[PDB]
């Protein structure tokens, strides 16, 4: 059957992909959580600031 | 304005020239001595400018009788300011080079002067060393014939004249000496350059490669080329004429595996054999004989298609010049590992201050600002260019183009003035020769295969009644002369076979006639059936609008199509500027790594207490070894410290010199301090019997051989990695960024291997 | 942290990141300003059961225009084939044609949005529903689109990285402060559920970086080495193929081709077959879910074989350079890499299907606000641009220092 | 072949405009994706 040995082909080829290691994985996770938190608090501060400024200009 | 500054300095030099007259040779050498002592006593080079140029002007008058014009003075000021003074052909570029060389030579460092070849180097060295040694400045001279003592005497003088090749090979052979008294060059101060548009633009990525200790094997070259002489075109190899990309097809690959008796050609075992097949096949399909090179007495000599001229000293890279020499049955200079490599842009990048005149530097002015941060000052001429640079007569059918070329030069030759036409390839020169012999016109043909009579033809080709056909459309040192009759006629007439992709070659061709205010007429009889209009083919509109109004392709003096082909040149040169601007920032990686390790090799060969740096290298190697065998995050007492003490007993200490319990269960800092104290004790014990002399010679030869071998390997590996980084864009990454990161990782692994080799060899003598 | 301190001590790089933060300030003040229509209070009071601004359409026409031109490079068109063949000025002509095509495409789709607003509600209409104020609204929306793409052109040259992608990042993560303001306004599940949700978000970010930053290295070997000259050298040359080559373009395809049959469902007839085909083509419930998954998989295969096309690559490795060890550089290498893409884009397809169906199967098992956006496009864009920006910035500290052997 | 990709691109732009009459599920975005030298011996 094409399906079964093709599944064996896929699961044998996926063991040759250059996956990230655990330390670079947690480095990437730390830096992406740092960037998403930094930019969402930057956006929250600019939300508050521009909201107060358009309150001032009415 | 810089030009107002130049003309007011020129007027000041003329006024103090009125001040300077009727002195003695002893008085002028006293002027040299007093300018040198004024530079000693706090004053700078810019302060002594006017008086120094007045001294050189009067001294050139006294020596050679020729008197510098104010154009040459403002060009000399523009060369002393550290940037480029563009000035037209025939205006005395060597005797405007002679001014800032004297000004920057009084400081006491070593001024260099660059020409394109040794004949112009010797000519300028004689006829300007007269002027310089009229004032006491010792002028040297450099060849490839001189030995190191004569070259050291040359560079050790005040002013050196040489080519760019010998300066580059002397730099790369000073960075391979074993002693500071063997190297020949001084600290690199100044250089004016003749023909900067050829030395820093066209030859700006050409590697000065110093090879060594050839492999001495003709076998694979002659086997591969004897095999590939048995192939059939478009059945065994594809070949497209627009880009020389000769490549085998699958039946050719199968018969290659048949003839060489191998299972698979495209394997890892047969890479050199596959390389020699592809290079021999490119050699005798892509490279046709008298259009891509020329055979000389025992050696292949490269011709190109950008310029018509042929390069004497070059070789082809990647093993192709060996394949050409093997297809013509000659004897072959073999291939080697490169020991050093620099380009012309890196070599003239890492001087201190440089400049140089040229003829055509406007497109290359907007090049030069990006690389050498030099302006290009268009120097106003002495006598105005009075020749007619008329617009070009453009029409299709190259047969009719050559027909009106022949009719034009025929109706010139009826009057009797000489005509220098400019061809690109050899075969268009052959077609012009076959037309002009059938018109009954005698002429002289000067090509890449008739190049022995160049001096005599360019001497007698400006005289009355002489038609010449020149292939080098940019004449660098060759100078036409013309006297009676030709000035009464309309001078030397220039006929352009085509219009190039670069305006510089076209302007160099136009500048052969209007020299020192003389008449001339130039034309560029241009087609639509040529490669420029194929690359710029908007075929239907322009073809029909010049097709309905025709009479056997009558010429059209079209200003709009002149501006259109000027815009075509601007598109091609914008593409070339972007290509060079990409390749520059690809080259800066190995530029920075080479500068770092050459500075550190000079620190090794220059200093005198090197026990400290070898102790630092052993410390870094030992620290990396204990950091390897002691995992930083893992807990102790599983760290295979038996393997660690075996590594120390087989690398630094002797076999039974380090024990088990003395480093057991302690921290890496204190254990590396213990092992470095033990190697300091072993180091002094090893030292104390030949303590001063032979320790330093042994130290220096170990360090220099390790640096040389690992830098040879790093040149090879950065070459291969720059070959293969362009495939990184198939994962949307940046190839320049991954090149810049992996070259740094490979260079740090290189330095780790240098330190490991130095430590192992100085601790296991 | 000391990495941000290392960027704090380099004045040029911190000047560029201050430039990027100020261009995002410009993006924000472009978002806050109202539209010339009067229905802003109407859309505020309604809630339409996303938001609306001058940047409401966004870069989406430029994305789909780039997809249109990279699909019409596959056919027999001598014009665009020769512009792609030309190295630099064909690329600039191609990009300028793409800019013209996206500004006219946004100009017609803003008119389509006006017509869709009129067919949606009678409160969001304008005082002249057939008289052309819609052209003025289309001009000012495409002027906002042109301003943000010129902003992207400025921030890709004077700023840090990919200029379009950084402002798309900025637009797509600017709603999560509203979501986290809403989460405790709806909260009062006390905390255990919220920490479980945060744990699953960190786990799916680990999953998306482990799938995304994963390359398959085919080792290509240029023949240009003399093996009898030196010892063995380059293992550092290879062909990196991704696991998911396509990106988010198949997910945007599935959004397009499952929101296009609701126009036929917005027939004026509104028949029983109309309500049945609208009940089958909606993906919040399995009849549309399976169509969404299978159409994502089909267009992952399609857009993989468009942009990492094996025949053009096998010809580029045949013409200038070298081969794969054991495999002839003609059609055998193209068959080999077609096998490789068959085995990689299946995993990329399953990945895009799974992560694109996480929001529907997430807001159900965590009944916390339905406007919350994690998963799919909303996750892959932010994670890819966020770590690609740091992988672009950390390639300068390795340039900064060369520590030699003397130290 | 070639007209297949023509039909796919035309239907893609068509149904993109068709879904873009409404685009009521929006907030999703998108990220698109010869050599000589001077040699010298010893
Ligand atoms: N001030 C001058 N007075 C008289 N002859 C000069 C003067 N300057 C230059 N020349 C002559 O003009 C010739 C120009 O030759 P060259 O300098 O090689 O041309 P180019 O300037 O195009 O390189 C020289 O042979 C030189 O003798
Ligand atoms: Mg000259």
């Amino acid at each position: 059957q094409r399906v079964t040995n093709f599944f064996k082909e896929v699961v044998r080829e996926l063991k040759k992909v250059s996956w990230p290691n655990r330390k670079e994985l947690v480095n990437y996770t730390a830096v992406v959580l740092a960037t998403v938190a930094f930019f969402t608090v930057f956006f929250a501060v600019i939300d508050l600031g521009i909201s107060q400024l358009i309150r001032l200009v009415f | 304005r810089t030009l107002n500054r130049y003309e007011k300095i020129a007027n000041d030099i003329d006024a103090i020239r009125g001040d300077y007259e009727n002195l003695s040779d002893d008085a002028l050498k006293h002027k040299t001595i007093e300018f040198k002592e004024r530079l000693e006593k706090g004053a700078t080079t810019d302060d002594l400018l006017v008086e120094a140029f007045a001294v050189v002007r009067e001294a050139s008058r006294r020596v050679t009788g020729m008197f510098p014009f104010k154009v040459q003075l403002m060009g000399g000021v523009a060369l002393h300011d550290g940037n480029i003074a563009e000035m037209k052909t025939g205006e005395g570029k060597t005797l405007t080079s002679t001014l800032p060389v004297y000004l920057n030579a009084l400081t006491g460092k070593g001024v260099h002067v660059v020409t394109v070849n040794e004949y112009l180097a010797s000519r300028d060295a004689e006829q300007m060393g007269k002027i310089f040694e009229f004032l006491g400045l010792t002028v040297g001279l450099n060849l490839n014939s001189m030995s190191k003592d004569e070259k050291r005497e040359a560079y050790a003088a005040d002013i050196t004249y040489s080519t760019n090749n010998e300066l580059g090979f002397d730099y790369l052979r000073d960075n391979m000496v074993l002693y500071k008294e063997q190297m020949v060059q001084r600290p690199l101060h100044f250089a004016v350059i003749d023909e900067v548009d050829s030395i820093l633009i066209d030859e700006a990525r050409t590697p000065l490669i110093i090879s060594g200790q050839a492999a001495k094997s003709t076998k694979l070259y002659v086997q591969a080329n004897a095999f590939v002489r048995t192939l059939k075109a478009e059945k065994d190899y594809t070949y497209d004429i627009k880009t020389k990309a000769v490549q085998l097809t699958e039946e050719g690959m199968t018969k290659a595996e048949k003839a060489f008796g191998i299972d698979n050609l495209f394997d890892v075992k047969h890479v050199a054999l596959n390389h020699h097949i592809n290079q021999a096949l490119k050699a005798h399909v892509a490279m046709q004989k008298d259009v891509d090179y020329v055979v000389e007495d025992g050696q292949v000599v490269i011709v190109d298609s950008f310029t018509g001229r042929l390069m004497k000293g070059r070789r082809y890279s990647e093993g192709l010049h060996q394949a050409i020499e093997a297809k013509e049955g000659l004897e072959i200079q073999n291939e080697s590992m490169t020991l050093a490599t620099i380009t012309f842009q890196n070599y003239f990048r890492m001087y201190e201050k440089l400049a140089g005149m040229t003829g055509t530097a406007k497109t290359e002015e907007e090049e030069f600002r990006n690389i050498y941060n030099m302006q290009v000052v268009t120097i106003p001429t002495n006598r105005p260019v009075v020749r007619d640079d008329r617009p070009d007569l453009i029409y299709r059918t190259m047969e009719g183009k050559f027909k009106a070329v022949a009719e034009d030069v025929a109706q010139r030759y009826m009057t009797g003035q000489p005509v220098l036409v400019g061809t690109v390839a050899v075969e268009t020169s052959e077609l012009i020769s076959k037309l002009l012999k059938n018109k009954g016109i005698p002429h002289q043909v000067l090509n890449a295969k008739n190049h022995e009579r160049e001096a005599q033809i360019i001497e007698e080709a400006g005289q009355k009644g002489a038609v010449t056909i020149a292939t080098n459309m940019a004449g660098r040192g060759t100078d036409i002369k013309l006297g009676e009759g030709v000035k009464e006629l309309g001078g030397l007439a220039v006929v352009g076979t085509e219009r190039h992709e670069s305006r510089r070659i076209d302007n160099q061709l136009r500048g052969r006639s209007g020299r020192q205010g003389d008449p001339g007429i130039t034309q560029f009889y241009l087609s639509m059936e040529d490669e420029l209009m194929r690359r710029f083919g908007a075929e239907r509109t322009m073809a029909m609008l010049d097709r309905f109004g025709m009479d056997d392709s009558t010429p059209i003096q079209s200003k709009m199509v002149s501006r259109a082909v000027e815009s075509s040149q601007k598109r091609v040169e914008g593409n070339n500027f972007d290509s060079r601007k990409q390749l520059l920032q690809y080259d800066d990686v190995l530029r920075q790594q080479r500068e770092v390790i050459y500075k550190q090799r000079f620190e090794v060969i220059d200093s005198e207490n090197l026990r400290e740096i070898v102790e630092n290298m052993i410390k870094s190697s030992l620290e990396r070894a204990i950091a390897a065998y002691t995992p930083r995050e893992e807990l102790p007492e599983e760290w295979k410290l038996d393997g660690l003490v075996d590594l120390i007993n087989t690398t630094y200490l002797d076999e039974g010199a380090l024990e088990k319990s003395d480093i057991f269960g302690k921290e890496p800092d204190e254990m590396l301090e213990l092992i470095m104290d033990r190697i300091i004790t072993k180091y002094n014990e090893k030292e104390e019997q030949f303590g001063k002399e032979q320790m330093r010679e042994f130290e220096k030869v170990i360090v220099l051989r390790a640096v040389d071998s690992k830098w040879m390997d790093h040149i090879d590996a950065m070459d291969q990695l720059r070959q293969g980084i362009h495939l990184r864009a198939y994962a949307q990454t940046n190839p320049l960024r991954e090149y810049q990161m992996e070259g740094f990782a490979m260079f740090e692994h290189m330095i780790e291997s240098i330190e490991d080799e130095v430590a192992k060899f100085v601790m296991k003598a | 942290f000391r990495t941000i301190s290392n960027f704090m001590r380099v004045s040029d790089i911190r000047n560029k990141i201050i430039f990027t933060l100020l261009m995002l300030i410009v993006f924000r003040i472009g978002t806050f300003i109202p539209v010339p229509s009067v229905n802003t209070d109407v859309l505020k009071l309604q809630d339409q059961l996303q938001n609306f601004s001058i940047f409401a359409m966004g870069v989406m026409p430029y994305i789909t225009a780039s997809i249109i031109v990279q699909l019409l490079q596959m056919d027999v068109v001598p014009k665009f084939a020769e512009w792609s063949k030309q190295g630099e000025m064909g690329r600039r002509k191609l990009a300028q044609f793409t800019r013209y095509f996206t500004i006219v495409l946004g100009f017609i789709q803003a008119l389509g949005m006006s017509y869709g607003f009129n067919n949606l509600a009678g409160g969001m209409l304008i005082q002249n529903p057939g008289i052309g104020t819609y052209l003025l609204i289309a001009v000012v929306l495409t002027a906002g689109t042109a301003f943000l793409m010129w902003l992207g052109e400025q921030i890709t040259a004077k700023g840090v990285g990919n200029g379009i992608s950084i402002i798309i990042f900025a637009g797509i993560v600017s709603g999560i402060p509203t979501i986290l303001n809403q989460i405790y306004a709806q909260q009062f599940l006390r905390i255990v559920r919220l920490l479980l949700v945060a744990l699953a978000v960190v786990a799916v970010i680990v999953g998306v970086i482990y799938i995304q930053q994963a390359f398959r290295k085919i080792p290509i070997q240029y023949a240009k080495r003399l093996e009898g000259r030196n010892p063995v050298g380059g293992h550092s040359t290879h062909l990196p193929l991704k696991v998911n080559p396509a990106g988010v373009i198949p997910v945007i395809f599935a959004v397009s081709f499952l929101i296009a049959p609701p126009t036929i469902a917005s027939f004026f007839g509104t028949n029983d077959v109309t309500l049945w085909i609208r009940r089958t083509f909606d993906y919040t419930h399995p009849v549309g879910m399976t169509i969404y998954v299978v159409l994502i998989i089909a267009f992952t295969y399609f857009y993989a074989f468009v942009q990492v096309n094996p025949e053009q690559m096998a010809d580029n490795l045949k013409k200038q350079g070298g081969y794969i060890p054991g495999i002839r550089p003609g059609k055998n290498t193209q068959e080999y890499v077609t096998r490789i893409l068959y085995r990689l884009t299946l995993v990329g397809s399953l990945f895009l299907a799974f992560i694109a169906v996480l929001p529907v199967f997430f807001v159900n098992f965590a009944n916390l606000p339905p406007s919350a956006q994690i998963g799919g496009t909303s996750l892959l864009i932010v994670v890819g641009v966020a770590l690609e920006t740091m992988k672009q910035l950390e390639s300068q500290l390795v340039k900064r220092h060369y520590r030699g052997f003397i130290k | 072949a070639k007209k297949t990709a023509i039909a796919i691109a035309v239907a893609l732009a068509g149904f993109a405009t068709v879904a873009s009459y409404a685009q009521y599920e929006d907030g999703c975005s998108g990220e698109l994706e010869i050599a000589s030298g001077y040699y010298y011996y010893s």
